[PDB]
RNA sequence: AAUCAAAGUUAUUAUUAAAUAAUAUUGAUUUUGGAUGAAUUUAAUUUUUAAUUAUAUUUUUGAAUUUUAAUUUUAUUAUUUUGAUUUAAUAUUUUUAAAAUAUUAUAUAUUUUAGAUUUAAAUUUGUUGUUUUAUAUU
RNA sequence: AGUUUAAUGUUUAAAUAUUUAACUAGUGAUGGCACAGUUGUUCUAUAUGUACCUAUAAAAAAUAGUAAAAUUAUUUUAAU
RNA sequence: UAGAUGUUUAAUGUUAAUUAAUUUAUUAUUUUAAUAUUUAAUAUUUGUUUAUACAAAAGUAACUUUUUUUGAAUAUAAAGAAUUAUUAUUAUAAAUAUUAUUUUAAAAAUAUAAAAAUAUUGUUAAUAAAAUUAUCAAGUUUCAAAAGCGUUUAUUAAAU
RNA sequence: UUUAUUAGUAGCAUAGUAAUUUAUUAACUGAUUAUUAAAGCGUUCCAUAGAAAAUUUUAAAAUUAUAACAAUCUAAAUAAAUAAUAAAUUAAAAUAAAAAUUUUAAAAAAAAAAAAUUAAAAUAGGGCAAGUCCUACUCUCCUUU
RNA sequence: AUUGAAAUAAUAAAAGGUUCGAGCAGGUUAACAAGCAUUAAUACUAAAUGUGUUUCAUCGUCUACUUAUUGCUAAAUUAUAAUUGAUUGUUCAUCAAAAAAGCAAUUCGUUAGUUGGGUUAAAAUCGUUGUAAAGCAGAUUUGUUUAUAUAUUUAAUUUUUGUAUAUAGUUAAAAAUUAAUAU
């Protein structure tokens, strides 16, 4: 707090973790693994597998107001919105892994 | 004649008789009456008299194929103790070759016998034959990488270990 | 139910030394005057 | 309380040096040479000249 | 409380009851070891001690080996909900000799549906270390960096690092 | 103004015998937090130790991707879920380093070029 | 130090309530069944959605009571087409929200200080203000 | 490591929570649906059957003058 | 002064035949119901720093455009204690993320106890079943009275 | 007066701390002997283990002696609830009272901690009155199987 | 008017007492525990903490324990606590105590009374009250008024002589170890 008047501000963000600027995408294709699911690791497992989760409400983006447009969950989230084919891929057992006839 | 000669049970973890019985009879030297109580095992087993590390040529029991040196928890590192006879350490399982050979299911409750190189349930290797379990057949609740097995065996005093005191 | 700290009778308020001495008044009896002829 | 206070009873409240000390006191002050602010002694700005030589 | 007929497979831990005893986890380890010492324990599972009974009429003999485990195609099939009268099998089969196939119940879909998600578990973390290992394992190759640069610059300016005193202070090896 | 504790201004003493912070301004904190503090203009000819200057950008480097201004965006939820008056919905919480925010800082690097 | 008695006006917006009235009434607030029905069944000799002009009789002596009123004759279960009539009631919200007199070592508001004191209601079974209720505004 | 005690709490973070003692081995049981109010259930304590079992919910004008609380309008014009 | 010897309302107050000053005099010391005070210069509140699992009930204050499958249809974030509260909802699975809400310059009590010589029950109805500890957290013994080990709303020679 | 066996001052109607013995410096403890116990008694009595007592003994909880703050729990600035509330300018203080505990009356004086008083309390504790409740049995009475 | 009994954890609406400005029956005969005239005073004891009295020659009132927590004695420490009065919401709950039981006892029974083991005991302090305080002070104090007062767990001196079958009396040292001023 090199604030002189704490607030939601001025509180430094991380005073650790100073190993920033982690380029995912890239390390995973060093990893081979899917570039869209490393960076889903690195995220609360609520935001990116149907998993159930806690949401903040302005979070959810409020409906059109005479002030703003309706702020979808998505467009002002966009790396949180769920990817449900790596959710099905991964979590969900699919018809073809049981069929027997 | 204090009346109430029906009671809780209130004593008991407060006797000598029992300081005696909630000893653990462990690997160590420890001579008794010594070795954690409560938890019945000390944390952090110290062995820096030998380094009780993974080995290299190192292979499953269960299916044989090598298993990845020491970059992962994929294998369930069983140490008896001191085994020495199933590998330089003790038996070695990838999670998923952590089954009964004979019966195919998980190796119930863990203990497991080993059966000419190749870990055969208990109750099959014991001639019993209910043969399927409920909760997970094909995968047993093992911890990986021995962090399951470090309840026992071969506590920090493994021997005499007098260096300490003498001159 | 006994030893107090506090042993003796010391009264609480007559305490000016003027208007009530700490004499007994067996020994300032003897004072008050009744042949009073002055005044 | 057992009984509501009537005014004179609300208002010896503000006769001790307690409420009148803490409330009712005006803060002794000047202007600030360099921030033509005004400004109590002792504190100072966060500012090179305010913070080198104390206005 | 959520009948345990409505989980998928009855639940693991079996919460029960004794106002004068306090302990969540049941006492495994003790239903281990009676079961495995003691055959008749658990019900002998009909078809795997059936098949005696039917050797021994057929034969005249007791089985005297060890009887095949699997109950065979066409054994128990009127039942519906066997899961008792056997072992926790599955419904045998038809009276056929198709290639066996587990019938689908509800059963053993899920059980498909947890080694689905045991390898999903055990792959979120494996990849967790799999990048752990490049972040702290990269910073340290960019920290050395950070310590090599930091030590050329450090004799051009001469800033020997070592306090305010010249290295004949160190020199003496003492405190000073 | 969250409470009457005061507020002192602990300042190392001189620092035009410094290395690292030898003519810096602090009559104002950084903009964005992660932007390198304002330099007084009699002395803008300065540059720095690199290990210090180097290093520095490594953690401000967290900062400048979208992954943070989502940390960022998300955060003024928080601070309205845990009502704080005066928080800034986050949808006009517009990011806080940005692409023309960019331009200037690799060709900032010269040096290296 | 101590007191000093003290502010009655928002400003601005329009078709409910209640009884009454003796004309309708198969169960108010989506589209049965959606195989073809068997699954969308409420009915029986009792003060009942049926509501009866007397004081004498008679009666477990003491809570029990009067018989067609004119035989389809009108005392009968009720609204749109006078903001449906009439009489009683009248608001509810929006934002309004205020004020200058009594000492100077102390009993209680009157200017001239002194005099002055159950706070009431009940309860007092004159155990005679007998231990109860009341913060205040409307 | 959730439960026979004790401290704190006492309109308390709780119309029962925090810390803690005790206890803890249930192939015989928090649990499929099943029993309902003059009655179910009871390893029985007049205990519980939806946060006082005096069940809730509903419908009454029960009784309360037989020491409960009240009972609304100054300036009067015959006593006990 | 003013009828008289003390307890049953005075009303053409717009001529309830009204029409520019009716100056409305009539208001229940408690009852509920609505407000407002006192307690209250207050009790609570106070956000400075970071050790990962995945079900179903439960909600639906709910934004939307976003690329589900190769199934037709169908639907995927949010509870309960009155609350954004004590509060891991443990159906599962997993094991190294530098995941991130806690004001502040004092002594009384009090919640509480690190530390520390003697003494060991003289305190008290009665010491000894009474948190954690890396100094690794455990009293021993005798006698008398006392069954079963389950089970209980004031928890036991209760009832099994 | 079943009272024989058996234990018996015992959860044993009083009598009591039973009388003896120990034990303790001090024995309303407790244990022992016997033994007519107000009216234990054959389902008695013994045996008896973690319980509740009594000794002996040892012992960290800050047990008396004894008092001994290291820790965390500001003020102020901000938000603004609760019990209670007839009033107070009297309230003190002393004395008499008269029905009462005293409270009055009278005379005569003269900010923060603590809980002595006001009602610091809640709510338990009584006993009486009328009312209702609920349970019980040779004597009251139906619906009764 | 058509039987007799219970505490049922009895209750609901009321007032009114067990513990008192006055009464009653069983302690050496007689002075004393104390079943009826008030009234949220809401149990005895302990802990802590006070107090006004009154009581011979200075002058006077600090004992700690054991058993039981009943209360008050017994009795052990050489020698052993004056008597009244007002006192305990601050602290405990041991007792007394509300179907949890049980024993003997009375009851036809429901149950009743001795005895033992069980059994929440509690709110932000507004007024008075009092302890402190109000940041002040070059200075104790005229008079108000005083939480503050040298001894009651006994030694060794020294005079053991005076007096008579044993022997005094001022004091001192030590011991109980602590100092006290509002303009
Ligand atoms: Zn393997
Ligand atoms: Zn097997
Ligand atoms: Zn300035």
């Amino acid at each position: 707090y090199n604030s002189f008047e704490r607030g939601w501000k001025d509180k430094t963000v991380h005073p650790l973790d100073r190993r920033g600027r982690f380029n995912l995408d890239e390390a995973a294709a060093e990893l081979q693994l899917d570039e869209a699911y490393v960076a889903s690791l690195y995220k609360p497992l609520h935001y990116t597998y149907s998993m159930k989760g806690q949401r903040y409400p302005a979070e959810q983006g409020r409906t059109s107001r005479p002030g703003s447009l309706a702020a979808s969950r998505d467009r002002m989230f966009p790396l949180y919105r769920r990817n449900y084919k790596l959710n099905r891929e991964l979590r969900v057992l699919d018809h073809r892994r049981i069929s027997t006839d | 004649h204090g009346k109430p000669a029906s009671g809780h049970k209130v004593r008991t973890q407060h006797s000598r008789r029992w300081w005696m019985q909630s000893k653990a009879h462990h690997l160590t030297a420890v001579p008794h009456e010594e070795a954690r109580s409560r938890p019945h095992f000390p944390a952090y087993t110290e062995d820096v008299d030998q380094p009780m590390v993974v080995p290299d040529g190192v292979c499953c029991f269960n299916c044989d194929k090598p298993i990845d040196g020491d970059d992962i928890n994929s294998y369930v590192w069983v140490p008896s103790g001191n085994a020495r006879v199933p590998t330089t350490q003790g038996y070695f399982f990838h999670v998923k070759c952590f089954k009964c050979w004979n019966c195919k299911y998980r190796i119930i409750h863990n203990q497991f016998y080993s059966k000419d190189s190749r870990a055969w349930c208990l109750s099959c290797a014991l001639g019993r034959d209910i043969r399927v379990p409920t909760r997970r057949w094909h995968t047993s609740y093992v911890n990986t990488h021995r962090t399951g097995s470090r309840l026992t065996g071969q506590f920090f005093p493994r021997h005499r270990h007098q260096m300490e005191f003498l001159f | 139910k006994g030893w107090t700290h506090n042993p003796g009778h010391t009264r609480r308020g007559g305490k000016n030394l003027a208007w009530r001495p700490k004499i007994s008044d067996a020994k300032l009896s003897q004072f008050v005057p009744l042949a009073l002829v002055h005044p | 309380p057992k009984r509501k206070k009537n005014p004179m009873q609300l208002r010896r409240k503000t006769y001790g040096l307690h409420f009148k000390e803490r409330y009712l006191k005006l803060e002794e002050w000047y202007f600030c040479p360099l921030c033509a602010e005004p400004k109590k002694q002792g504190e100072w700005c966060r500012r090179e000249d305010c913070r080198q030589i104390k206005p | 409380r959520k009948a345990l007929q409505s989980y998928p497979v009855p639940p693991r831990a079996r919460n029960y009851e004794r106002r004068w005893s306090s302990s969540r986890t049941n006492p495994y380890n003790r239903m281990f070891w009676r079961t495995v010492l003691n055959e008749d324990f658990a019900r002998p599972s009909f078809w795997v001690s059936d098949f005696r009974h039917k050797y021994l009429a057929k034969h005249g003999m007791d089985y005297q080996g060890r009887v095949p485990a699997s109950p065979a195609p066409g054994m128990y099939q009127g039942f519906s909900d066997v899961h008792k009268i056997l072992a926790n099998h599955p419904k045998p089969q038809r009276e056929s000799r198709h290639l066996p196939v587990m019938p689908m119940t509800p059963r053993v879909v899920f059980e498909h549906a947890q080694e689905k998600r045991i390898d999903y578990a055990k792959k979120m973390h494996r990849d967790r270390r799999l990048v752990e290992q490049l972040r702290t394992h990269e910073f340290w190759g960019w920290y050395m960096k950070l310590q090599r640069v930091r030590g050329r610059w450090c004799k051009e300016h001469g800033v020997s690092s070592r306090g305010v005193y010249g290295p004949a202070v160190d020199a003496a090896e003492l405190w000073g | 103004r969250s409470d009457n504790v005061a507020m002192y201004f602990v300042e190392y003493k001189n620092r035009d015998m410094s290395d690292n912070h030898k003519g810096e301004d602090y009559t104002a904190g950084p903009e964005r937090f992660f932007l390198p503090p304002r330099i007084i203009e009699t002395e803008k000819g300065i540059q720095r130790p690199p290990h210090m200057q180097m290093a520095f950008d490594r953690w401000a480097s967290k900062f400048k991707t979208e992954e943070f201004h989502h940390w960022w965006r998300l955060r003024h939820a928080k601070l309205r879920y845990w009502g704080v008056r005066n928080v800034p919905h986050p949808s006009d919480v517009d990011p806080l380093w940005t692409e023309k925010e960019e331009e200037e800082w690799h060709n900032e690097m010269l040096a290296n070029t």
